C-alpha cells in the first residue's frame, strides 16, 4: 500500500507477471494452460525504454528536397538530387 | 466504458462474425453505400417486353 | 509459450 | 524505387549524387481496359516538379555514432538479393510456328 | 574498400556464415535489441 | 564497464563467427576434425561451406585492418571523454579519411603503436585513481605551499594537522580539492555535500592552536569558531588518533568529542536497524515507526 | 547429429520443434 | 431478470489452496480498462472553425497521447443524467458505439504547453508549430494518396497504429488493420468538376431545370413520368472531343476510427508508457496546454470528443474470506 | 548566507517512487528582518541546530551510498514484504474418497470426515518469486532523503555539483530528457 | 497405465520417447522436404488427481433479484450471489 | 464551471487544513493598492467583514498531493477520491440533513 | 472544485489555514524588536 | 526489376488489399468472366408489365 511506489503497487511499469506473484502460482498458472485460463488478469507492463534510443538534437523528422538539374525532353525526363544527409540521421532507403 | 467493451473485441479476436448469445453484432455499411463505385451502367443491349 | 501471461491496451 | 541495392540501403551520412531518368512515354505508363493505340489520339503526360520525399529516423547519438562507425568496417558490410534474380531472353516464334 | 581476395561464393555470403555469425557481435547485438522497432535485418542476407 | 577499449574494437569489428581471414588457428582447428567440442561438425556440412571455407584457410585473405586500428583509439578518446560520445561518428568519419590520405608503411606501423599504450600505458588512469592526484594530492600541495610555517603557539600540532589532512585526501579516491576563485575548497564526495571553505577554516584556525582551554566552556565558541571550521574538524574526525593533539588543547576538547559523536552513532545505527526490522515482525503503525524511535536516539 | 541431411540456413542446420515428431489428430483432442 | 454464474468444477483439495494462494497480497490481481481515457467533450457552436481549449497546469506523469474526433450534439447523450430530455434522437450513438464519420472534416491540431512552446516535440514535423491534416490549398505539396491528407499527418498517425514507416510503407499486416482502426477505412478519392474561369460557356442549371431522361422520369420526384424525349443537359461532358476544361477537387475517407496522436520521440508504439511520459520533467512539475483545434465549418451543433488516454490500472485482491478490496488508479489527470 | 544555509529539502514521486530533485527549504523561514542583534544572533543559532540535527539524523538512518537520488534501487536496499507461508487447510484427502463414490454412495453436504480418519493440510510459500526492484514507496522515502544540508553551496566544478537538485536531471543521461 | 495401452501408445509415454532417439533425431531434421511427423502417435493422458469434483457441486446456478426497485426512467436490481469455500467464480461467465 | 489550481511543492510542515468560500467580483478590492477603482459596489463586503453568502454552491472538492495520492487518506469516505459537498441528482441516498 | 455556475464572474476565495505566530521582546528602553514567523507561507 | 517488384511485394504483402499512394494493386479478372460458369437464367416464372 505505503512500501511501493504507485508505478509498483499497479504495474504500470517494474515487473514481469511472473516474477511478482508467488511461486505456489507460476508452477500453478502454467500447469492450467489449457482448460483453466488463468493469462488474463496479472498485468505484464511494458516500458518502452528511454536513455539514448531516440534523438535529442531536434532532427527534422523528414524533409523534401527540390531537384537541382532537371531538364525537359520529349522523350525522357533527367534530374538529379544531392541528398545530403548530413553527419547523423541514418536512412533506411525504402521509405 | 460503455466504448470500451468496444474496440476491444475487435482488437482481441474477430469481429465481423455474427455471435448472438452476448449479441456481439458489428455496425458496418456496405461499401456501395458511402462510396458510391460508380460503373454506369452495363447495358449494351436493347431488350424487349 | 507454455502459461506466458499478457496485457494489451489500446494501440499495440 | 524498386531497384534492389537501393530498394533497401542504409545511409551513413554524406553528401550522395542521386541522377534521375524518368519517362514520358505516354504510351507505356497509361494502362488501359481496351488495349488501344495511346500517343496516337492525343495523350500527354507532362512533369511540373519533382521533389524526393525522404523520411528520416531518429536514432539517438550515443547509439548512431556507434552505428555510422561500425559499418565502415568491411565485414559489418551490408548485402542484398534480388528478387527473382532476373534474366530474360525473349526467344522469337514467328507466324504460327 | 581495397580489392580483399576471396572467394566469389563467400564475398556475396551465397555460401557462407550468417547474419548471426559474420556481423560483429556489437551489431548482433544492436540487431537484436532495436528489431521491435527500428528492424535492419532484412538487410544482411540469410542464406540457403 | 569494461577495461580495456581495444577489446570493444575486436568485439566491434570482427566476425564473430570463426572465419579463416583472421583466426586461421581456429577455423584450420575444426577443418581437419581435432576438437573437444562437437568433433564431426565438417564433414556434415555440404559442399557450400566446405569450399567457402577450406579453400580460404589453406591461403588466407589478405585483409586491412586500416578500419580496426583506428576504432583502438577511437574507442580509447571517448573512454577517457576527450571527445564526446555524439561526435565519434565524425572523427572516425575524419580519421580514417586522414590515415587513408598519408598512408604508408611507417602509418600502419605507427598506429599499432598507438594502440599498445591505450592498453599498458594508460595504467596511469588505474592508478591515479587509487592515488587520486587528479585533484587531492597535487591541487593540495600548492594549499600547503600557501600556509604560513611559523604559528606562534602549537608550532607541533600544526604540522601534525595538515599530515593528518593529506592522509585524509589520499585514502579516499573520491575526495578532490581544487581552485575555484581566490581560494581552494575541499569536497568529501564528487556529487557530494559537505563543502568546507578550506582558506576561510585554516584562518580561523591560526591563532587558535595552542589555547589549554578548560572542561566548563561550552557555548563561546558561536563568536570564535565558524560551523565549517567544525565540519573541517568532522571530516578529520576519523583519520585522526589520540596521538596527534593530545587532551589538554581546545581541539582535544573538539576532535577527540567528535570522535565520540560519530561513535555514538556507528552503534546506534546498528541499533536503528534493529528498531525499523521489529515494527514489522511484531505489527506496528509505520507511522509512528520513526518518530519515537528518532527521539530515543537523538 | 545427421547434420548432412537438414537444409542449413547457412551454417546453422534448420533443426525443426520438438511437436514436429508425432500427432494426436483425434476428434476433440 | 437474473444472474447466470457459471462456475468451474475446482476439486476440493485444489480449490481451497486457489482460495488461499490468491488471498495473499502479492498475488493479488490487477486489471485495467482497455481504451484508457480521459473522455471529455467540447462544443463547437454553429460553424465555427477554431475551437481551443487549455486545461490548467499539472502533472503528465505517463501520459500516452491524445486521441479526437468529432460527433454532433443532437446524436450524442450526456451520460452524467441517468434520464435525458432534450435527446429525441435514436441511432448508433458516436459517443458510445465506435461509430465515427466526421474524422474528415478537420483542419488542423496545434499544441503549446504552457502556452510557451509548440510540440511536436523540438520541431519533428515539416510545418512545426501544428499539426495540418487537412491542405485545401496548393501551395507546394505535401499531399498523400490523392487526397489532401499531408505528410506532415501521415507520419505521426500511419506509424501510431502499425509502427510502420520509417523503414518503408507497405499493406500494414493482416492482423493489425482492425475494424476500428485506420488503414481498412481510409478510402481517398477525387473527381472533377467542369470548370468555371477558363471560358465563356459554363452557366450552371438549378435542379427545376437540370435534367435528362426527360421524358422517361417524373419531374422533380419518384412520381409517374412525364415530357418529352430530349437531348441531356446537366452533365458537361469531360469525355471524348468536347473536352470541357475541369477543376479539380478532393477529399478523403475516415470513418469509424478516431485519429491518434501518440505521445513519444519517433511517434513509435514502443510501449505502454513511452520516454516522453517517462521523462523527470514531465513527471515533476506543472504543465498547461493551449491546445486549440480548427475544423470544417459544419452546421449542426457538434461536439469535439478529446480523449487524454492515460492510465487506468486497478488493483483488487480479497485479503479474507467475505471482503474485497480495490485501489483504484488513473494517471494521469487522477480525479473526477 | 554559505555557513548556516536554509537546507535543501526533496520532493516525493508517488509515480516513480525516486526522489523529485530537491528545492531550498522556502516555507519555514522566520522573518527576522525585524529584529535587532539580541535575536539574529539567536535565530542563527537555531539554523544552526536543524542543521546539525539534519546531520546527526542523516548518520543514524539514511543507506550511504554514492549517487544521492539513484534512479534504479538495488534489491536488498528496499523493503521487501515476507509474510508468514500460508497453511492451507485441506477440506477432505480425495486419496480414499473417490473409492466412496466408487462404492456406491454419493456425497452431499460440506474428524472433518466420517468416512475418512485422516485430513492432511499443506503450506506454501507467501512471498513473491523475486524481489523487488526499482523504486522505493512511501516509508521508505520518510527513512530515507533527510532534507539535504548544503554547506557552502555551489562551489565547485561544474559536474561536481549536485546535478540531482535541479527536478529535471536524469541521473543516468546527464540531461534533461525535455521536450522529446 | 495398463499395458495392452502403453505398448499401442494409446496412453503414457509420447512420441519423441518411445520412438528410438536416432529417429527423433531423424526428423526434426527432416520437415521442409520430408515430414513423417504424421505417422506416430502422440498421447495425451487429461490427468486426474483434483482436476473434476466429486462431491455434489451445481455447475451452472441461477441467482436471483432480491428488492427490485423502479423509477419512471431507471431500473435498480440488487443481488445477493454468494459462493462457499470452493467454486472460485471467473467472473467473466 | 470548476476552476483546478496548483501549487507547487513546498515544506507542509505546521499545517493545520483548508477553508473556502465564493466571492462577488465586486466585492474585493485589487489587494495590492489602497484605492482600486474597480469596487464601485458598496455593500458588505466578505473578503473584509467576514460574512458569506455564497456557501451553498459547491460540489465536489478533491485534494490531491502530487497528482497521485488522493487526500481522503487511503480511501477513507465513500468516494475514494473527492469530498462530495451536494449531491444534487440521485442515485444512492448519501443526501443527509433532509 | 467544483460549483454551481452563475452569470456573474465570481472569484473563488481558499483560505489555506496555515500557521502563524510572532515573538516581539525589548531588551533595553527604546527599542522593540519582533521576529516573525508564518510556516508554511513564510519569508526570510 | 520492374517486374521483380511486382511480385516482390506478393510474397510480403498481402497482395489483394489495395493501396493508394504507391498505387498498388492487383489487376484481376473476376473469373466469371474469363471463365464463363454458365447456368443458364433464374427462369420458371412468366414476368409481366
Amino acid at each position: 500500500p505505503s512500501m511501493m511506489p504507485q508505478w509498483s503497487y499497479m504495474h504500470i511499469a517494474g515487473q514481469d507477471a511472473s516474477e511478482y506473484l508467488s511461486p505456489g502460482l507460476v508452477q500453478f498458472a502454467r500447469a492450467t494452460d489449457t482448460y483453466f485460463s488463468l493469462g488474463n488478469k496479472f498485468r505484464n507492463p511494458t516500458v518502452a525504454p528511454t536513455h539514448d534510443v531516440t534523438t535529442d538534437r531536434s532532427q527534422r523528422l523528414t524533409l523534401r528536397f527540390v531537384p537541382v538539374d532537371r531538364e525537359d525532353t520529349a522523350y525522357s525526363y533527367k534530374v538529379r538530387f544531392t541528398l545530403a544527409v548530413g553527419d547523423n540521421r541514418v536512412l533506411d532507403m525504402a521509405s | 466504458t460503455e466504448l470500451s467493451y468496444q474496440l476491444m473485441l475487435d482488437a482481441l479476436g474477430d469481429r465481423s462474425r455474427y455471435f448472438s448469445m452476448w449479441n456481439q453484432a458489428v455496425d458496418s455499411y456496405d461499401p456501395d453505400v458511402r462510396i458510391i463505385e460508380n460503373h454506369g451502367v452495363e447495358d449494351e443491349l436493347p431488350n424487349y417486353c | 509459450g507454455w502459461g506466458l501471461h499478457s496485457a494489451g491496451m489500446y494501440g499495440g | 524505387q524498386k531497384f534492389f541495392a537501393i530498394k533497401n540501403l542504409l545511409l551513413l551520412p554524406g553528401s550522395y549524387t542521386y541522377e534521375w531518368n524518368f519517362r514520358k512515354d505516354v504510351n507505356m505508363i497509361l494502362q488501359s481496359s481496351l488495349g488501344n493505340d495511346l500517343r496516337v489520339d492525343g495523350a500527354s503526360v507532362r512533369f511540373d516538379s519533382i521533389n524526393l520525399y525522404a523520411n528520416f529516423f531518429p536514432m539517438a547519438h550515443n547509439t548512431a555514432s556507434t552505428l555510422e562507425a561500425m559499418l565502415r568496417n568491411d565485414t559489418n558490410d551490408q548485402s542484398f538479393n534480388d528478387y527473382l534474380c532476373a534474366a530474360n531472353m525473349l526467344y522469337p516464334i514467328p507466324s504460327n510456328a | 574498400a581495397t580489392p580483399s581476395m576471396m572467394p566469389q561464393w563467400s564475398y556475396m555470403h551465397i555460401a557462407g556464415q550468417d547474419a548471426s555469425e559474420y556481423l560483429s557481435p556489437g551489431l548482433v547485438q544492436f540487431a537484436r535489441a532495436t528489431d521491435t522497432y527500428f528492424s535492419l535485418g532484412n538487410k544482411f542476407r540469410n542464406p540457403t | 564497464q569494461q577495461v580495456d577499449p581495444a577489446m570493444l574494437a575486436a568485439l566491434q569489428s570482427q566476425p564473430s563467427g570463426v572465419t579463416p581471414s583472421d583466426d586461421w588457428a581456429a577455423a584450420m582447428d575444426r577443418i581437419l576434425a581435432l576438437t573437444t567440442r562437437n568433433p564431426e561438425a565438417f564433414r556434415q556440412q555440404p559442399q557450400a561451406n566446405r569450399f567457402s571455407a577450406i579453400l580460404e584457410a589453406v591461403v588466407p585473405s589478405r585483409t586491412n585492418p586500416t578500419h580496426e586500428k583506428v576504432l583502438a583509439i577511437v574507442n580509447a578518446l571517448t573512454e577517457s571523454k576527450a571527445i564526446r560520445k555524439d561526435e565519434a561518428g565524425l572523427i572516425y568519419n575524419a580519421l580514417l579519411e586522414r590515415v587513408a590520405r598519408y598512408n604508408s608503411t611507417n602509418v600502419q606501423a605507427n598506429l599499432d603503436r598507438l594502440t599498445t599504450d591505450v592498453r599498458e600505458a594508460v595504467a596511469q588512469r588505474e592508478r591515479f585513481m587509487h592515488d587520486t592526484n587528479l585533484g587531492s594530492q597535487v591541487a593540495l600541495n600548492a594549499f600547503l605551499s600557501t600556509l604560513p610555517a611559523n604559528v606562534p603557539r602549537g608550532q607541533e600540532d600544526y604540522v601534525s594537522f595538515i599530515s593528518a589532512l593529506r592522509l585524509l585526501v589520499a585514502e579516499v579516491p573520491q575526495s578532490e580539492v581544487y581552485q575555484s576563485g581566490p581560494d581552494y575548497f575541499f569536497q568529501t564526495s564528487r556529487q557530494g555535500l559537505q563543502t568546507v571553505n578550506l582558506t576561510q577554516a585554516f584562518k580561523n584556525l591560526q591563532g587558535m592552536w595552542g589555547v589549554r582551554a578548560p572542561v566548563g566552556d561550552r557555548a563561546t565558541i558561536s563568536s570564535l569558531l565558524t560551523p565549517n571550521t567544525r565540519l573541517l574538524l568532522l571530516l578529520i574526525a576519523p583519520f585522526t588518533n589520540s596521538s596527534t593533539i593530545s587532551r589538554d588543547s581546545y581541539l582535544g576538547h573538539l576532535i577527540t568529542l567528535y570522535r565520540e559523536a560519530i561513535g555514538q552513532t556507528q552503534v546506534d545505527e546498528q541499533t536503528f536497524q534493529e528498531i525499523t526490522s521489529v515494527s514489522r515482525a511484531l505489527g506496528q503503525q509505520d507511522t509512528g515507526s520513526l518518530e519515537a524511535t528518532l527521539n530515543f536516539l537523538l | 547429429n545427421f547434420a548432412s541431411l537438414a537444409p542449413r540456413h547457412g551454417s546453422r542446420p534448420f533443426m525443426g520443434t520438438w511437436n514436429e515428431i508425432g500427432t494426436s489428430q483425434l476428434n476433440g483432442g | 431478470i437474473n444472474l447466470y454464474a457459471n462456475f468451474f468444477p475446482m476439486a476440493h483439495n485444489t480449490a481451497s489452496t486457489l482460495e488461499a494462494m490468491l488471498r495473499n497480497d502479492t498475488n493479488d490481481q490487477s486489471f485495467n480498462d482497455y481504451l484508457c481515457a480521459a473522455n471529455m467533450l467540447y462544443p463547437i457552436p454553429s460553424n465555427a472553425t477554431s475551437v481551443p481549449i487549455s486545461i490548467p497546469s499539472r502533472n503528465w506523469a505517463a501520459f500516452r497521447g491524445w486521441s479526437f474526433t468529432r460527433l454532433k450534439t443532437k446524436e450524442t447523450p450526456s451520460l452524467g443524467s441517468g434520464f435525458d430530455p432534450y435527446f429525441t434522437y435514436s441511432g448508433s450513438v458516436p459517443y458510445l458505439d465506435g461509430t465515427f464519420y466526421l474524422n474528415h472534416t478537420f483542419k488542423k491540431v496545434s499544441i503549446m504547453f504552457d502556452s510557451s512552446v509548440s510540440w511536436p516535440g523540438n520541431d519533428r514535423l515539416l510545418t512545426p508549430n501544428e499539426f495540418e491534416i487537412k491542405r485545401t490549398v496548393d501551395g507546394e505539396g505535401y499531399n498523400v494518396a490523392q487526397c489532401n491528407m499531408t505528410k506532415d499527418w501521415f507520419l505521426i498517425q500511419m506509424l501510431s497504429h502499425y509502427n510502420i514507416g520509417y523503414q518503408g510503407f507497405y499493406v500494414p499486416e493482416s492482423y493489425k488493420d482492425r475494424m476500428y482502426s485506420f488503414f481498412r477505412n481510409f478510402q481517398p478519392m477525387s473527381r472533377q468538376v467542369v470548370n468555371t474561369t477558363t471560358y465563356k460557356e459554363y452557366q450552371n442549371v438549378t435542379l427545376p431545370f437540370q435534367h435528362n431522361n426527360s421524358g422517361f422520369v417524373g419531374y422533380m420526384g419518384p412520381t409517374m413520368r412525364e415530357g418529352q424525349a430530349y437531348p441531356a443537359n446537366y452533365p458537361y461532358p469531360l469525355i471524348g472531343q468536347t473536352a470541357v476544361p475541369s477543376l479539380t477537387q478532393k477529399k478523403f475517407l475516415c470513418d469509424r476510427t478516431m485519429w491518434r496522436i501518440p505521445f513519444s520521440s519517433n511517434f513509435m508504439s514502443m510501449g505502454a508508457l513511452t520516454d516522453l511520459g517517462q521523462n523527470m520533467l514531465y513527471a515533476n512539475s506543472a504543465h498547461a496546454l493551449d491546445m486549440t483545434f480548427e475544423v470544417d465549418p459544419m452546421d449542426e451543433p457538434t461536439l469535439l470528443y478529446v480523449l487524454f488516454e492515460v492510465f487506468d490500472v486497478v488493483r483488487i485482491h480479497q485479503p479474507h474470506r467475505g471482503v474485497i478490496e480495490a485501489v483504484y488508479l488513473r494517471t494521469p489527470f487522477s480525479a473526477g | 548566507s554559505k555557513e548556516i544555509p536554509t537546507p535543501y529539502m526533496w520532493s516525493y514521486q508517488p509515480q516513480m517512487g525516486l526522489a523529485a530533485g530537491a528545492s531550498q527549504d522556502y516555507s519555514s523561514r522566520m522573518n527576522w528582518l525585524s529584529a535587532g542583534p539580541h535575536m539574529i544572533g539567536r535565530v542563527n543559532g537555531i539554523r544552526a541546530t536543524r542543521n546539525q540535527i539534519l546531520l546527526e539524523q542523516a548518520a543514524l538512518t539514511s543507506t550511504p551510498r554514492s549517487q544521492l537520488n539513484p534512479p534504479n534501487w538495488p534489491a536488498v536496499q528496499v523493503y521487501q514484504e515476507n509474510p508468514a507461508p500460508t497453511t492451507v487447510l485441506l477440506p477432505r484427502d480425495a486419496e480414499a474418497e473417490v473409492q466412496m463414490t466408487n462404492s456406491g454412495a454419493q456425497l452431499a453436504g460440506g474428524g472433518r470426515s466420517s468416512f475418512t480418519p485422516r485430513q492432511a493440510y499443506l503450506t506454501l510459500q507467501s512471498s513473491s518469486s523475486q524481489p523487488r526492484s526499482g523504486g522505493i514507496g512511501t516509508l521508505q522515502f520518510v527513512e530515507e532523503f533527510v532534507p539535504s544540508v548544503y554547506f557552502n553551496p555551489f562551489s565547485g566544478a561544474p559536474g561536481l555539483y549536485p546535478d540531482d537538485f535541479i527536478p529535471n536531471y536524469d541521473a543516468v543521461s546527464e540531461s534533461v530528457d525535455g521536450y522529446d
